[PDB]
DNA sequence: ATGACCATGATTACGAATTGC
DNA sequence: GCACGAATTAAGCAATTCGTAATCATGGTCAT
């Protein structure tokens, strides 16, 4: 903020995160498809009225979700 | 296209029907009529819901996919 | 106090995207006392065009003040 | 990579149909590369089991190097959408008209040599060939 | 490939900067700070004008990755 | 007698307003 | 119009449809 006040450029990467795995990982990364956690998660839900997605005023009867590790 | 023409006739009439997602009936909701620029769905559905009056069933309302005829 | 007819539609950004398109926006930024040219894009009367603003003069339109004065 | 594990399958697939024998022995298998002839050969006597492991194994390679490719197509499809966006970091408006406009008068450019080559080899005059052009395709 | 959180692979915008950035620190260079500009229409796609009619024999072609090309 | 004219339905154009990639 | 933030681009015809006009095809009763 203060050197956009002068007026100078600022440069460098301004979101941090992609500057952290730059400079902590570096080299090429290897990775295993076993060890990422993904979840499928699908609901249904009893109710007279049609599904409201904001109100969420019935209870919860089925659900379901799936691990993949 | 004769023959087609032929058979599509003899055809189930919940199998030939134009498929249509019915929604904003209410604006043409005049006397249960169609209104001024009704789409085709909406003045099918408004048809329904004077054909169906007095027979107590399901009716249609904004938002529900039709089979226009 | 920087004026001219129809100034900010055809005069001032014409200069600054001039300026910026030959010289870089680090002398296009030299026009303000302060070194801050901010541009605001915004005209929502038709979205059409893009109006600027050099911290340090106070650009007046003249087209704009004989239209309202 | 993805037509040398391609390969790979096809050749492990013969040796499972063709060819078999007892070997307990699981030795370790190159990845990314095509295996060298002499080693598939003292490995063709695998029954079906250990063939299954090999075949496995290229198909997870196989996958992998398809996955790769189509990052890469991906990513190259949507370089130009992404230098068109004014919030991208790169952004120069000269750049994306220069390179829409080129394309525009590359594709008009070769249908009109496509027009002027056809007309001489069939002898015929002013006959617009052209049928229907994309930007790219024609 | 790109060194980014997972979520920005919905966005192409981050997936590109994050892979020059990359690129450009593996040299030691440094990456200007993103600027403004307009929202701005530009020509586009372009379409040639086929006459209805009957095509019998036809013959194709097309550009491998136009645009990056 | 015999159309002839006024009155009564189709037919197509245009205008105005609404989505779809 | 009031800083601060996701950047999938709005708009062109595509296509629809209803109100009304212009116009046309034809009948009802008439001057004969």
């Amino acid at each position: 903020k203060r050197m956009e006040d002068i007026g100078l450029e600022a440069l460098g990467m301004n979101d941090f995160k992609l500057a952290y795995i730059s400079d902590t990982y570096g080299s090429e990364i290897v990775y295993d498809r076993k060890f990422v956690r993904v979840a499928n998660c699908d609901i249904e839900v009893t109710g007279d009225k049609f599904p409201d997605p904001m109100k969420a005023e019935y209870e919860i009867d089925a659900i379901t979700h799936y691990d993949s590790i | 296209y004769k023959n087609f023409e032929k058979e599509y006739r003899q055809l189930d009439y919940k199998v030939i029907a134009e498929v249509k997602t019915a929604n904003d009936i209410a604006k043409y909701d005049d006397k249960g009529w169609p209104g001024f620029k009704c789409p085709f769905h909406i003045r099918g559905v408004l048809t329904y819901r004077r054909a169906v009056s007095g027979l107590g069933v399901a009716p249609i309302l904004d938002g529900n996919k039709v089979m226009v005829l | 106090i920087f004026t001219g007819w129809n100034i900010e539609g055809f005069a001032v950004p014409y200069i600054m995207n001039r300026v910026k398109m030959i010289l870089g926006e680090r002398s296009m930024k030299r026009f303000s006392p302060i070194g801050r040219v901010k541009s605001k894009l915004i005209q929502n009367m038709y979205g059409s065009k893009e109006i600027y603003s050099i911290d340090g003069v106070s650009i007046l339109d003249y087209l704009d003040l004989y239209k309202k004065f | 990579k993805m037509f040398a594990e391609e390969m790979n399958a096809e050749a492990i697939k013969k040796i499972i149909m063709k060819g078999a024998g007892s070997c307990s022995t699981k030795p370790e298998v190159e990845r990314y590369v095509k295996f060298s002839d002499d080693f598939l050969n003292e490995l063709s006597n695998y029954t079906e089991s250990v063939l299954n492991s090999l075949i496995e194994e290229c198909e997870k390679a196989a996958t992998l190097a398809n996955t790769n490719q189509l990052n890469r197509k991906i990513l190259i499809n949507s370089l130009y959408g992404a230098l068109g966006n004014i919030h991208f970091r790169y952004y120069d408006l000269r750049n994306a008209t220069a390179i829409t406009i080129f394309g525009q008068v590359g594709i008009q450019w070769i249908a009109r040599k496509i027009n002027e080559y056809l007309n001489k080899v069939c002898g015929t005059n002013d006959e617009d060939f052209i049928a229907a052009g994309d930007t790219d395709s024609v | 490939y790109a060194k980014m959180p997972f979520s920005g692979v919905m966005s192409p915008i981050k997936t590109w900067d994050a892979i020059i950035f990359n690129s450009l620190k593996g040299e030691h260079k440094v990456i200007p700070q993103q600027g403004s500009h307009v929202k701005q229409s530009f020509p586009g796609a372009f379409v040639f004008e086929p006459k209805p009619i009957a095509r019998r024999y036809i013959m194709s072609f097309d550009l491998t990755s136009l645009y990056p090309s």
